[PDB]
């Protein structure tokens, strides 16, 4: 859920 | 009031944990495993038909504040369990033979913040020395190759790893509970969004778990079961190569404690709506996700 992966 | 078909604020979820337990004392008991930085109670619901020395499966939701569909699912799961017990033979077998530890919201402080101030907030709401930047990434704060890759040492970053492993009350609480109950917990399932993936260790290193083949086959079959309902396509694999290297995650940590079945679920969608998944998709998302969870539960059961 890390932006923007 | 509470709805399984809408996103609920923390006040409503907390009231719900007491209510659903009150209505189904035969199938649910409630405790807290700890308190948050801001003093909120980290509730854990024990779902199952009570009995001596039963194995368990542990599931949490709401590690990351903005991933609202995650919180939604834990609530959905609890209702489905109590509705279909005695009516659907598999769920009935599950609750008779094992318990589900369902932790509806781990990161309560951050979740409240997404409701009151900043919808895109991710981390906890703890303070940091030497800066006004707030919060640690709970899924970078476990003792698993801690802070060695895919994490930030900068408190101002959304992947900040914390001042030390288990520096956060919420993470230390979760880890304390699993340590204390290691002899019964047979699987660990942590629910996130978004990406539509099923991930297993390792993320903190490129190395593979010794039962890598088993985990891959189990994840593969669960993805198939999930797709049977609406054709929703999930991808699967070791976290490091499947989405990115990232240290300090709870799935890796749980696996390294000896819990052989450890999965991160990333729910809908693939980016059209991202974290802001419309409430109209809550039901379908949850229904298809239930199929994967129950498939894993059945598997664990026959591999005790
Ligand atoms: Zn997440």
């Amino acid at each position: 859920x890390v932006y923007a992966f | 009031g509470h709805s399984y078909e809408k996103y609920n604020n923390w006040e409503t979820i907390e009231a719900w944990t007491k209510q659903v337990t009150s209505e189904n004392p035969d199938l649910i008991s409630r405790t807290a495993i700890g308190t948050t930085f801001l003093g909120n109670n980290i509730y854990l619901l024990k779902v199952g038909k009570p009995g001596p020395n039963k194995p368990a499966i542990f599931m949490d939701c709401g590690f990351h504040a903005r991933e609202w569909i995650s919180h939604a699912f834990c609530q959905w799961f609890v209702r489905e369990a109590v509705l279909t017990y005695g009516y659907e033979s598999h769920m009935t077998e599950f609750l008779n033979k094992l318990d589900f530890y369902v932790l509806p919201v781990l990161n309560i402080d951050g979740y409240i913040y997404t409701w009151t101030k900043n919808r895109m907030w991710r981390k906890t709401r703890s303070t940091n020395a030497g800066t006004t930047c707030i919060g640690t990434d709970p899924n970078r704060n476990f003792d698993a190759g801690w802070c060695t890759t895919g994490a930030s040492t900068d408190p101002c970053d959304e992947t900040y790893c914390g001042s030390a492993a288990e520096s956060e009350k919420e993470t230390k609480a979760l880890a304390d509970f699993i340590r204390n109950n290691l002899s019964s917990i047979k699987a660990y399932l942590t629910i996130h969004s978004y990406s539509q993936m099923i991930l297993y260790p390792y993320s903190y290193d490129y190395k593979l778990p010794e039962n890598n083949a088993e985990l891959n086959n189990l994840a593969k079959a669960a993805v198939k079961e999930l797709a049977t309902l609406y054709g929703t396509k999930y991808t699967y694999g070791p976290g490091a190569t499947t989405i990115y290297p990232a240290a300090g995650g709870s799935d890796d940590w749980a696996y390294d404690q000896g819990i052989k079945y450890s999965f991160t679920f990333e729910l809908r969608d693939k980016g059209r709506y991202g974290f802001i998944l419309p409430e109209s998709q809550i039901q379908a998302t949850c229904e298809e996700t239930m199929l994967a969870i129950k498939y894993v539960t059945n598997y664990v059961l026959g591999h005790l």
